[PDB]
RNA sequence: GAUGUCGGCUCAUCACAUCCUGGGGCUGAAGUAGGUCCCAAGGGUAUGGCUGUUCGCCAUUUAAAGUGGUACGCGAGCUGGGUUUAGAACGUCGUGAGACAGUUCGGUCCCUAUCUGCCGUGGGCGCUGGAGAACUGAGGGGGGCUGCUCCUAGUACGAGAGGACCGGAGUGGACGCAUCACUGGUGUUCGGGUUGUCAUGCCAAUGGCACUGCCCGGUAGCUAAAUGCGGAAGAGAUAAGUGCUGAAAGCAUCUAAGCACGAAACUUGCCCCGAGAUGAGUUCUCCCUGACCCUUUAAGGGUCCUGAAGGAACGUUGAAGACGACGACGUUGAUAGGCCGGGUGUGUAAGCGCAGCGAUGCGUUGAGCUAACCGGUACUAAUGAACCGUGAGGCUUAACCUU
RNA sequence: AAUUCCUUGUCGGGUAAGUUCCGACCUGCACGAAUGGCGUAAUGAUGGCCAGGCUGUCUCCACCCGAGACUCAGUGAAAUU
RNA sequence: CACAGGUGGUCAGGUAGAGAAUACCAAGGCGCUUGAGAGAACUCGGGUGAAGGAACUAGGCAAAAUGGUGCCGUAACUUC
RNA sequence: AGGACCGAACCGACUAAUGUUGAAAAAUUAGCGGAUGACUUGUGGCUGGGGGUGAAAGGCCAAUCAAACCGGGAGAUAGCU
C-alpha cells in the first residue's frame, strides 16, 4: 500500500537513494499502488553524478512494499522495505541498468519484462 | 461442525514433518514459467506458526540479496512441495517476531542440542 | 427453476491441484419434501411449497400437523415456496435432494444477514467522521447536518440515519458452484453467504445467468 | 456487539470483578449456602465449581493452584479435605440456584446459591 | 429544546396509556406447603417444589 | 448571545 | 421586547442553460481527433502547494474534475482562521480625546427536544366465529458509473504519417452488499517474561498495588487493509433523428389515413419492504355441536356447567436485542452452566534429583495452565399446575343441494 | 518592513507545486534618528517559517477497558407555555 | 448546600530514591449517603493498531515521542 | 557570588479537553511558569468616592466601578414605550 507522501527506497543503479510518490495513477480517487502499479515519484536523495537529481519528476513501478503480496493459493509474500524501480516518463522504461533485491512476480508482463531479467532473485 | 471437519479431513498432508519456531527450513515451491513447471527452495528461519487443521501456516523469513523476506506458506496447499528441516534452534518463544529488528550477529539462533 | 433450502454448516477451504485455494461456504441441504402444490386455478399462481428437516413433534401445534398429514410428509423445520415455470410440475410428498444443482453452474444464495442491533451513521452508512481534535466538541462521529434551513423546513424521507442494522433478508448473486455432494447432501459454493452458522438458508439457480 | 462472548461485567473493573469472585468463592466453601443476587450467583458457579473439580485429586502442585485463586488456607484445606472427597463422583453441578424474591433496599432480585449435598 | 406551548390534560393521558402495571398472571401453590409463591421462586418459609430448601 | 456590527 | 457572519467540516437535495458516459443533424467531417447544434438529469462528476479565504494561480491526476437554486443550503450539527467589543503597536489623519473595508499580535461559540419532520422499534384496535402458518403484490424504496489491454485488424481510410466504426474477450479504479475460510488488527475474561514494594510465619512458591505496573504473544467474537458478489443482458413504449407507402397540391412530400426503426431518460427486467391495500385480499390445516332465567323481546342481559385450538406468563437462553420485539428450549429435555474428551494459545509448571562456590543450567517434560471454540454427557437449573382465549358464529339477495 | 495602497511588486533560495518564510532590489502611496535610528550575545508558556524524530492529526477508521446513555426500584428538578 | 473550591502554624516511621518527588506500606483513618441489571447508537476518560507518516489543519491543536546516572564528545555566534 | 541553573512544598495561570439549568456565579483533569527573591505568607494598622490606590489594564476599592455602597432631595425628568 503507497499513497502520497510515501517514501521508497530504489531497487536500481539509475542513481536515486530514495524518492517520494505524490500520485498513485491509473484511476480516479484511487489510493493504494501495490506491486507492479506504476506511480509519479519525485526523487528526494540521490547520488552526485548520477543520471538523475534531486527534485526530479518521474513515475516509476513498485516492486517491493512491506504490506506483501497475495498469492492465489493464500500465501504472503513480504518485505522489509517499500522498493520501485524509476522509469522513463514518457516510454515507461527502467532508467538503470541493474535492479537490487528481489523482486517479486506480479511484475510477469510484457512491459515488465526488463525488470525481471535484471532481477537478481524471480 | 463435523461435517467440516471431515471435509477438511480428506485434503490433510500426511508427509508433513515435524518442526518449531526457530528451525532453519528449507521449502520446495512449485513455481509455474509459462508451460513448463519447476521446483525453486525458500530457505530461512520459522518465526511463527499457526496450527488450524487444514488452515495451518508457517512464516519462514530469510535475507536475499541484502533484503529480508517473510514468506506466510500454506502448510497444505498443494503450492508447497515439501518440508526439510536443516537446522534445529532454541528459542523461549512460540513467536519470534522480534527478530524482524535484528541482523548479523545480534540474530544468531542458537542450536538445539536435545 | 426450483432451489431447495439449506442450512449453513460454515466457511472452508478447497484446494485444487493447480494451487488455488478456493473459499467455499459448506451448505446442508437435506431432502426437501413437498408439501403442498398451487396451482392456477386454485391459488392463481404455480407454486410448491417445501420443508426441509425435523424438527420435534411435542412442539408442533395441531393445525401445523394437520397440514404435514395432508401431504403425508415429516414436519421440517419450516415451510418455503418456489415459482414454478411452464415446464416444472411436482407432487405432494416428493423429495428433492442436492442433485437438482448437478448441472447448474452458478446459484442464488439468500439469508437473514447477522444482526448488529443498533448501529451509527458511520457502520450503517459508512459516513466520514468529523475532526478528533482541532477543537470538535462533541461531535467526533455525529451525523451532522439533515437538512437546508427554511426552504424545505424539514427533513426528507429516506435520509440516512441512525437505526436497526442487519438481521434482514440478503440475497447474493452468482456464487459458482465448486462442487456438489449428493452421498452426504452438501453444496459447497465459492465465497461466503449471509447469516451466521446454522442458519436457514435457500440457494436457488442464478436468475442472472 | 456481544456476539459469543461470555462473561458478565457487573458494572465493575477487571480487578474488582476478580476480587469480589474471589471473597465470594471462598464465603460460599466457608459457608455452604449463601445469599446474593441473582446475576451474581450465575457468575459464582463459573469460579466455584472449578476450585471444587481443582479439589478432586489431592496434590501439592493443585494445593497451591487453589491457594492461588482463593489466596485463603482455610478454603483450600476445606476444598481439598472435604468438599473434593465428598463430590469425587458427581461430574459436575456442584452447586445449585434457588430465587429467593427481591432485596428491599433496592429491588434487585436474590438468590441463594448452596452446594448440593448441603443435606445432613 | 423547550415547548411553545403547554401539552394539554389530553396528551399527558396518551402518554401515560402505556404506563400502566401488569399484575402478576398467577402465584404457585406449593405442592406440601400449599402456600401460594412466585413461580420458580421459594415461599416464605423456605419450601421450593415440596423441599425445605432453606432451614429458616 | 451573538452579535452583528 | 434579536432572523448569529465569511470560509472550512459533516450531511445533503433540486433545476438543466450537460462537464463525462448514451443517441443524433451539419461540418471548410478522408481516417484518428475535433468544431457547432439538437435530444438526454440514470449514474458519475480529483488529490495537493500558497492564502482565513470562496475565487484564483501552480503541481500531478481523471472518462470528466459541469453551471446554478436551496436564508450567497446546513453553528438548538462541529469549527472560529477572516471580518466586527474591551489590550497593544505601526503607518497615516487630528492641537487633542481619538480615527482608518489600512496593516499587525492576543482575544468565553450556551440550550436535558414538547410539537412538525426524519431514522428505527413496540403497544392497542381493526380486518365480523376463534386460532396456527404459507402466500398473492396495489404501492414504495434500493441499484443504474467507468478506464485500460487484447481480438476483429495494422484491416476500412490515407500518398504518407497515422489509424477505425460496428461486434467480442479479459482485467482494473470508484461505489455498494455480504462474510471471517484465508492474510491482519483488536483481544484489561488465556499463557509467559520482568521492575519496585507489601503480604501469605520463613525458604520455595504465589497474590495485591503501581495506566492491564511496564512488556511479549494470543482463543472466540467483532473487524478491513482481507476475499466473494453486484451494476447488466432482454422486453415495451419513445426523445432528437432516419425512413416506407402516400394524398391534400396529376409532381414533390416521413403524415394528413396507414406502417418501420430509434438513447445510460420513461414502464419492466434484478434486489428489499409490503393486505392499516379500512379496496384490511387468497390458499391449507386446527378447535368449540350444554342447561337455562328475565323484560326495555332484541346482532338483548344474566346465572350455572364448560375452558377447546391456541396464546400469554414464568424459567434456562440465543452468532436476536437499548427496552419491547424476534429465535431455541423446559425432564417425552442438550436451553444454559458445570463436567468428560479434543482442539487452540502460551512455551518445558510445581515438586524432586543432577551439575555448579553461586546466579543458573539439565532431567523428569512440548511439561503445566488454557476465556467465548468443537464433539459429547441430565451432574445443577429449566415444576404438577395456574392464567388468557369458549361453547358452531348477523341480515338481505342470488345460484345449487331438497321435501 | 508590526509601516507598501497598487501587490501574490520583481529577482534569487527552499517545495513536484510557497499570496507565508528567508535573501536581495528601491518605484519608501505614507521609515528615520531619545514620542529615539540601526545592530546585538543571552533570555521568552512571545510572532512567522523550515527540517529530523514521532505518531489515529489524517488516508479510514477497527477493536477493547471503564463512567453515562438504556431497563428496574427509590427520591425528584428546570428553562418555556 | 452534608458544595470536587479557599483556609495559617506543629508532628514527619519502613523499603527503593538525591529528595518533604514518586511507588508500595506502618501507626492511624477511610471506601467519598441512591442502588440493582443490561453490555445499543452517541458522549466522556483511557489502551492497542496492518500499510503510509502531517497527505490533517488557519496552525503538528491534541496526541505520540524524548526523559536517569557516570564517561567520551560537542559548531556557528559571543558582551568571553 | 547570583532578581544564577534543574526541581517539590509554596505563589502563579500559557495550552487543551471537560463543564456551561456546572461539583464550582471562574472550577476540574493532563501538561505549563517562577520557585534566595522586584519572593511568598500570618496577625494588626493606615489611605474614602471626583477621592483612595494603581510596575498603568480605566485595573482594583466586599461576586457591584468611565466615578463604590446606604439613606435622603424624590412621586427628579421622560415631546418615548
Ligand atoms: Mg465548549
Ligand atoms: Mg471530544
Ligand atoms: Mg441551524
Ligand atoms: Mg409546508
Ligand atoms: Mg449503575
Ligand atoms: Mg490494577
Ligand atoms: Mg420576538
Ligand atoms: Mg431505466
Ligand atoms: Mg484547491
Ligand atoms: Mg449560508
Ligand atoms: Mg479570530
Ligand atoms: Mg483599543
Ligand atoms: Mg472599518
Ligand atoms: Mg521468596
Ligand atoms: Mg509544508
Ligand atoms: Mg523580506
Ligand atoms: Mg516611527
Ligand atoms: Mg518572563
Ligand atoms: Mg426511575
Ligand atoms: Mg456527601
Ligand atoms: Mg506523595
Ligand atoms: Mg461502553
Ligand atoms: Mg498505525
Ligand atoms: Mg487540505
Ligand atoms: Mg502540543
Ligand atoms: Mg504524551
Ligand atoms: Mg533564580
Ligand atoms: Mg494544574
Ligand atoms: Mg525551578
Ligand atoms: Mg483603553
Ligand atoms: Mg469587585
Ligand atoms: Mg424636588
Ligand atoms: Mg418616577
Amino acid at each position: 500500500m503507497i499513497q502520497e507522501q510515501t517514501m521508497l527506497n530504489v531497487a536500481d543503479n539509475s542513481g536515486a537513494r530514495r524518492v517520494m510518490c505524490i500520485k498513485v495513477l491509473g484511476g480516479s480517487h484511487r489510493r493504494y499502488a501495490g506491486v507492479g502499479d506504476i506511480i509519479k515519484i519525485t526523487i528526494k536523495e540521490a547520488i552526485p553524478r548520477g543520471k538523475v537529481k534531486k527534485g526530479d519528476v518521474l513515475k516509476a513501478v513498485v516492486v517491493r512494499t512491506k504490506k506483501g503480496v497475495r498469492r492465489p493459493d493464500g500465501s504472503v509474500i513480504r518485505f522489509d522495505g517499500n522498493a520501485c524501480v524509476l522509469l522513463n516518463n514518457n516510454s515507461e522504461q527502467p532508467i538503470g541498468t541493474r535492479i537490487f533485491g528481489p523482486v517479486t512476480r506480479e511484475l510477469r508482463s510484457e512491459k515488465f519484462m526488463k525488470i525481471i531479467s535484471l532481477a537478481p532473485e524471480v | 461442525s463435523n461435517i467440516i471437519k471431515q471435509l477438511e479431513q480428506e485434503q490433510m498432508k500426511q508427509d508433513v514433518p515435524s518442526f518449531r519456531p526457530g528451525d532453519t527450513v528449507e521449502v520446495k515451491v512449485w513455481v509455474v514459467e509459462g508451460s513448463k513447471k519447476r521446483l525453486q527452495a525458500f530457505e530461512g528461519v520459522v518465526i511463527a506458526i499457526r496450527n488450524r487443521g487444514l488452515h495451518s501456516a508457517f512464516t519462514v523469513r530469510k535475507i536475499s540479496n541484502g533484503e529480508g523476506v517473510e514468506r506466510v506458506f500454506q502448510t497444505h496447499s498443494p503450492v508447497v512441495d515439501s518440508i526439510s528441516v536443516k537446522r534445529r534452534g532454541a528459542v523461549r518463544k512460540a513467536k519470534l517476531y522480534y527478530l524482524r529488528e535484528r541482523t548479523g550477529k545480534a540474530a544468531r539462533i542458537k542450536e538445539r542440542l536435545n | 427453476m426450483i432451489g431447495l433450502v439449506g442450512k449453513k454448516v460454515g466457511m472452508t477451504r478447497i484446494f485444487t491441484e493447480d494451487g488455488v485455494s478456493i473459499p467455499v461456504t459448506v451448505i446442508e441441504v437435506e431432502a426437501n419434501r413437498v408439501t403442498q402444490v398451487k396451482d392456477l386455478a386454485n391459488d392463481g399462481y404455480r407454486a410448491i411449497q417445501v420443508t426441509t428437516g425435523a424438527k420435534k413433534a411435542n412442539r408442533v401445534t395441531k393445525p401445523e400437523a394437520g397440514h404435514f398429514a395432508k401431504a403425508g410428509v415429516e414436519a421440517g423445520r419450516g415451510l418455503w415456496e418456489f415459482r414454478l415455470a411452464e415446464g416444472e410440475e411436482f407432487t405432494v410428498g416428493q423429495s428433492i435432494s442436492v442433485e437438482l444443482f448437478a448441472d447448474v453452474k452458478k446459484v442464488d444464495v439468500t439469508g437473514t444477514s447477522k444482526g448488529k442491533g443498533f448501529a451509527g451513521t458511520v457502520k450503517r452508512w459508512n459516513f466520514r467522521t468529523q475532526d478528533a481534535t482541532h477543537g470538535n466538541s462533541l461531535s467526533h462521529r455525529v451525523p451532522g447536518s439533515i437538512g437546508q434551513n427554511q426552504t424545505p423546513g424539514k427533513v426528507f424521507k429516506g435520509k440516512k440515519m441512525a437505526g436497526q442494522m442487519g438481521n434482514e433478508r440478503v440475497t447474493v448473486q452468482s456464487l459458482d458452484v465448486v462442487r456438489v455432494d449428493a452421498e452426504r447432501n452438501l453444496l459447497l459454493v465459492k465465497g461466503a453467504v449471509p447469516g451466521a452458522t446454522g442458519s436457514d438458508l435457500i440457494v436457488k439457480p442464478a436468475v442472472k445467468a | 456487539m456481544r456476539h459469543r462472548k461470555s462473561g458478565r461485567q457487573l458494572n465493575r473493573n477487571s480487578s474488582h470483578r476478580q476480587a469480589m469472585f474471589r471473597n465470594m468463592a471462598g464465603s460460599l466453601v466457608r459457608h455452604e449456602i449463601i445469599k446474593t443476587t441473582l446475576p451474581k450467583a450465575k457468575e459464582l458457579r463459573r469460579v466455584v465449581e472449578p476450585l471444587i473439580t481443582l479439589a478432586k485429586t489431592d496434590s501439592v502442585a493443585n494445593r497451591r493452584l487453589a491457594f492461588a485463586r482463593t489466596r485463603d488456607n482455610e478454603i483450600v484445606a476445606k476444598l481439598f479435605n472435604e468438599l473434593g472427597p465428598r463430590f469425587a463422583s458427581r461430574a459436575g453441578g456442584y452447586t445449585r440456584i434457588l430465587k429467593c424474591g427481591f432485596r428491599a433496599g433496592d429491588n434487585a432480585p436474590m438468590a441463594y446459591i448452596e452446594l448440593v449435598d448441603r443435606s445432613e | 429544546a423547550v415547548q411553545q406551548n403547554k401539552p394539554t390534560r389530553s396528551k399527558r393521558g396518551m402518554r401515560r396509556s402505556h404506563d400502566a402495571l401488569t399484575a402478576v398472571t398467577s402465584l404457585s401453590v406449593d405442592k406440601t406447603s400449599g402456600e401460594k409463591h412466585l413461580r420458580h421462586h421459594i415461599t416464605a418459609d423456605g419450601y421450593y417444589r415440596g423441599r425445605k430448601v432453606i432451614a429458616k | 448571545m451573538f452579535k452583528a456590527f
